[PDB]
């Protein structure tokens, strides 16, 4: 705003640890087929 | 024992008073002569003027909290009353439920409704 | 300078203390709350504002939580 | 009133809305009103809703406009130039805060 | 021969005992020291300090009457003891004094007087008096964050915040109609004295007391006020008993009275039928035992209340006594239920019986308040006879094999093994 830290900042700090998080829990809610086929005999396991 | 048929709607004294005078044998029957219970008192009312079964959207003229309230009737102890401001369509609808013995507060109008019970039972 | 002050002992520890107290206390010091509130406000001692904002806004009853 | 409502109209409406109060569940009812809108409001509104909280004779209310306030803003420095400018009238009508009361 | 009459408002409960001399008149209400928060503990205890205090006992003491008071876990008595032909007197004094308008009792000069004194002497207590305070700290952690927890003297923490608002929101929530009894014990007829109640108009209040949230339950627990200055060694432990009005009540006498008491420098006492006896006594174990079986509304304690001078056999004599505990369960005889059934009625009979008419009077008031009518001598004695040894079979296989214990303990106990073991020797693998 006029007076404070600046938005941007204020923003940023709140969102930015979210995008990772999210990243997390589509990467485990998408991504568990490579989970489960990394233990597989497929792979020579 | 002696019953008679309720000419208009004064004369009502529960289902035993609209049964009315039977056709005779060469008319076609009208509706004022044969049709009985509710429709007779239906149709009785619309003669004479009024009509019972008063459907009408509530008055949301005025706010009115608990110097005076929004005095609502019914014929038993709550109905449900769903509020939409001062104006007619001024927030979305909160149903309330005003009974005998509590009024109901609106929470977003802020407006208030009181009964009048007139029960009789 | 009509009503009383509640005592101590009918007051300490009340966030630790509301939910296993009877039903006919509960009522005794929450009219003796809401008419101790009726003074001027600075003349309201620190132990009791407390009991006053737990006992209208606490997490209690209407607001415990779901998990 | 579909159309918006700029910041005068919106403060002038809601001063003649907390002066018209009498109820306790008419002084929680125009604060919640206030507070779920998108804006924070000005200290005019807020020092009006503190004297509308003092006229029904009731403390907590008149603490909790500072914890939704809290909520409500931005940072914390927005928070303390706005608590600065409602110092007397917290100092003479007596409320506390929250971190002071409970100290966690 | 003990009537009990219900009238507009209180119960009135009397016996009239025709050859004792001083006729006693009080009210026993039914509100002792687990009808309270911990933050206002002592409140009875100060009442009953309020009572007995020096303007009324003065004020009492010349018309010829004699104050007495007793509070304890769940009931809590006012007796006005005095002689035979002045009881109307005892009547209206405990009415103009104690049940109308107490203002002259409840100003801040009597009142910090007596508030004074009463912590004088609660601390006096807590120093001096070793296996009382045992007593208390094993109810304060059998039954504890649970209102049968509660000191009955009350603790000093919690009575040095206490004004005349506590204990007149006492006397407005506890000393009700429906919770008082008026009992009269010594020699006056029951209708003279129900004459008298309703001649002259004596109503405390008319409402009800407030109900608890949370009911007695046992947590088998264990502490340890270890104070190596003290000279002996104060352990008490005990298991959850049966309460009043439970089937399985006269049968905890029994089994206490199975075990007995002991003292171990009196040698009338060094002789008796207890199996224990021969285990303690070549070594010399302790100084004295006594099994309790206390049962209070919810629920009660059932155990024994040591004090040992030899403190580096403490585990000793605890597992020797554990053991005689197990037997119980597996191999009880019958001269041991016999010897404990006449011992149990000589003992009640001692106690229902006495030359003291304010003890009875306490006694009745508990035992109606709690039940309604009063029991007699007689069938308590057949229902005491009607005993055999299987039922103290099951209720030991009940509430004793391998049940958790609760122990308190003060003075040099680090010879006292810590938990586990002591609990895990409540059960024998069968030798
Ligand atoms: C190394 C570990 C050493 C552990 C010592 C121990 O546990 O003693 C504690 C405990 C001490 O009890 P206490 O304080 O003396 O209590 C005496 C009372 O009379 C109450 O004691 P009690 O009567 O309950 O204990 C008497 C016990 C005594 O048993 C024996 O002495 C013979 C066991 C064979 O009788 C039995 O154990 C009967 C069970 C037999 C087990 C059968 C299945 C296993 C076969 C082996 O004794 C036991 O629990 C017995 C454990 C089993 C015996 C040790 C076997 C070692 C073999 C190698
Ligand atoms: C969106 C979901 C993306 C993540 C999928 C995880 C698959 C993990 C796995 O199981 O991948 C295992 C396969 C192994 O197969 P291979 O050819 O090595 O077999 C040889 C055996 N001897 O890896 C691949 O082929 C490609 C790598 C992964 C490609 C991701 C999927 C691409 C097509 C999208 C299909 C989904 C359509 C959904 C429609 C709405
Ligand atoms: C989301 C949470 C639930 C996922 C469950 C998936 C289990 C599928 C399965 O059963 O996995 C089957 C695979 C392939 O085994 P295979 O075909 O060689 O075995 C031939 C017959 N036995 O075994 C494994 O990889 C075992 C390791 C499982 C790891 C799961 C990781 C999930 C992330
Ligand atoms: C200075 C150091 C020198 C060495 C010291 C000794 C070190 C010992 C190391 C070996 C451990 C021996 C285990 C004995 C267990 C015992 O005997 O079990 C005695 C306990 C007595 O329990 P309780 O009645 O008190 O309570 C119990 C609740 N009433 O019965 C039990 O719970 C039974 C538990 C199962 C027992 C079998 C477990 C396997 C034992 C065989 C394998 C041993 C290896
Ligand atoms: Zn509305």
């Amino acid at each position: 705003g006029r007076i404070g830290e600046s938005w941007v900042i204020t923003e940023g700090r709140r969102l930015i640890p979210e995008i990772f998080q999210w990243s997390a829990v589509l990467s485990v809610c998408l991504g568990w087929p490579g989970a489960v086929y990394f233990f597989s005999k497929a792979r020579k396991a | 024992p002696v019953v008679k048929t309720a000419q208009n709607l004064a004369e009502v004294n529960g289902p035993e008073t609209l049964i009315g005078p039977g056709a005779k044998e060469g008319t076609v029957p009208t509706d004022l002569d044969q049709e009985t219970g509710l429709a007779r008192l239906e149709l009785l009312g619309k003669l004479e003027g009024i009509d019972v079964f008063d459907t009408k959207p509530l008055d949301s003229s005025r706010k009115g909290t608990m110097k005076d309230p929004i005095i609502i009737e019914s014929y038993d102890d709550y109905r449900y009353v769903g509020c939409t401001g001062s104006p007619a369509g001024s927030h979305t609808i909160m149903w309330l439920k005003p009974t005998v013995n509590e009024v109901a507060r609106c929470w977003e109008c802020g407006s208030v409704y009181k009964l009048n019970p007139v029960g009789v039972p | 300078v009509q009503t009383k002050a509640l005592s101590k002992a009918t007051l300490t520890d009340l966030p630790e203390r509301w939910e296993n107290m009877p039903n006919l206390e509960q009522k005794e010091i929450a009219d003796n709350l809401t008419e101790r509130q009726k003074l001027p406000w600075k003349t309201l001692n620190n132990e009791e504002i407390k009991a006053a904002w737990y006992i209208s806004y606490g997490e209690w009853g209407p607001r415990r939580p779901v998990h | 009133a579909h159309d918006e409502e700029t910041f005068e109209e919106f403060t002038a409406r809601y001063e003649k809305e907390f002066d018209e109060a009498y109820d306790l569940f008419e002084v929680q009812r125009v604060l919640n009103n206030c507070f779920s809108y998108d804006l924070v409001p000005a200290p005019a509104v807020i020092e009006k809703a503190l004297r509308a909280a003092r006229r029904v004779n009731d403390l907590p209310t008149a603490i909790r406009v500072f914890e939704a306030l809290k909520y409500k803003v931005e940072n914390e420095d927005q928070y303390k130039a706005y608590l600065d400018e409602l110092k007397d009238v917290r100092q003479e009508l007596g409320v506390p805060l929250k971190e002071e009361l409970f100290p966690s | 021969a003990e009537v009990t009459q219900l009238s507009n408002g209180i119960v009135v409960a009397t016996e009239h005992n025709p050859s004792a001399h001083t006729a006693s008149v009080g009210v026993v209400f039914g509100s002792g020291a687990a009808n309270e928060n911990p933050y206002n503990n002592g409140v009875s205890n100060l009442w009953k300090n309020i009572f007995l205090s020096k303007e009324n006992s003065a004020v009492a003491a010349k018309e010829g009457l004699a104050l007495s008071s007793n509070i304890s876990r769940d009931f809590q008595s006012y007796i006005v003891s005095s002689l035979p032909g002045s009881t109307d007197k005892s009547l209206d004094f405990l009415n103009q004094s104690f049940i109308q308008q107490k203002a002259n009792l409840l100003s801040s000069s009597n009142f910090e007087a007596t508030k004074k004194s009463v912590l004088k002497q609660v601390q006096d207590f807590e120093e001096n008096d070793h296996p009382n305070r045992v007593l208390e700290h094993l109810h304060s952690t059998a039954f504890q964050n649970t209102p049968l927890s509660l000191p009955t003297r009350g603790t000093l923490e919690s009575l040095e915040n206490l004004v005349v608002a506590d204990l007149e929101s006492f006397a407005n929530n506890h000393f009700l109609n429906s919770n008082a009894v008026v009992v009269g014990t010594g020699n006056i007829k029951h209708e003279d004295l129900v004459n008298s109640i309703e001649s002259k108009n004596l109503s405390l209040q008319t409402g009800t007391k407030p109900v608890l949230k949370k009911k007695a339950a046992f947590l088998g627990s264990e502490v340890r006020l270890r104070d190596d200055t003290l000279p002996k060694a104060w352990i008490s432990l005990a298991v959850e008993g049966e309460p009043v009005n439970s089937p399985n009540y006269f049968v905890a006498k029994l089994a206490a009275q199975i075990f007995g008491s002991y003292n171990a420098f009196e040698p009338a006492s060094r002789l008796q039928g207890i199996k224990l006896l021969d285990n303690i006594q070549e070594y010399q174990l302790c100084d004295n035992f006594n099994h309790f079986s206390l049962s209070y509304k919810d629920s009660g304690l059932w155990g024994f209340s040591t004090a040992t001078r030899n403190v580096t056999m403490i585990d000793d004599l605890i597992h020797f006594t554990l053991k005689q505990w197990n037997r119980l369960t597996i191999s009880v005889t019958d001269t041991e239920v016999e010897r404990a059934k006449s011992l149990l009625k000589l003992q009640l009979g001692q106690l229902y019986e006495s030359g003291n008419p304010v003890n009875d009077a306490n006694l009745l008031g508990a035992e109606v308040l709690i039940k309604g009518s009063k029991l007699s001598l007689g069938e308590a004695f057949k229902k005491i006879d009607a005993i055999t040894v299987k039922d103290v079979k099951a209720w030991a296989g009940k509430r004793l094999w391998d049940q958790d214990i609760a122990i308190a303990g003060t003075g040099q106990i680090e010879g006292l093994l810590d938990y586990m073991r002591i609990r895990s020797d409540m059960s024998m693998m069968r030798w």
